[PDB]
């Protein structure tokens, strides 16, 4: 069944649906130092605009982040069902760190 | 591991606030000369430190 313990929901969880593999980048908030993640296919224009050093800062929803030095990865979006009959969206990368119920 | 983790270059707004606090504080925040003088002194001290 390949179930994993999700810490945040204190429950076992199970993979229902796979997305295709998206390239993803990391954006760190300027004020708080917070760290976010973003689909490169959506923000492609602005990201390439920062790669050309022209406008060096990416604004999203009035909160502005700086692109990290590399942080370019290939991840798979997953719909993870919970034992409550619940649904979450989780990255491949994060669901991978989680702890198996049967190994 | 001498680096402090999660630190990033300041936004042009937050950065302009540094050249502004040296001037703009004086006319805008308060016009009382005591507070103006003392605040300019505080800014100098803390920038130096």
């Amino acid at each position: 069944k390949r179930r994993r313990w999700l810490t945040d929901h204190q429950q076992y969880g199970h993979v229902v649906s796979h997305g295709l593999e998206t390239s993803v980048v990391d954006l760190s908030h300027t004020e708080t130092g917070a760290v976010l993640t973003v689909s490169t296919k959506a923000y492609e224009q602005e990201i390439e605009a920062v790669r050309m050093k022209t406008n060096a800062t990416i604004k999203v929803d009035g909160m502005v982040y700086n692109l990290l030095p590399n942080s370019e990865r290939r991840v798979v979006p997953l719909t993870v069902q919970l034992d409550s009959g619940e649904k979450i969206d989780m990255t491949s990368e994060d669901f991978d760190r989680c702890e198996l119920e049967a190994f | 591991k001498l680096l402090v983790p999660d630190v990033s270059p300041l936004s042009p707004t937050a950065e302009s606030l540094l050249s502004m606090f040296e001037k703009v504080v004086i006319p805008k925040l308060t016009s009382d000369e005591e507070d103006r003088r003392k605040l300019v002194s505080l800014w100098s001290e803390t920038t130096l430190q």
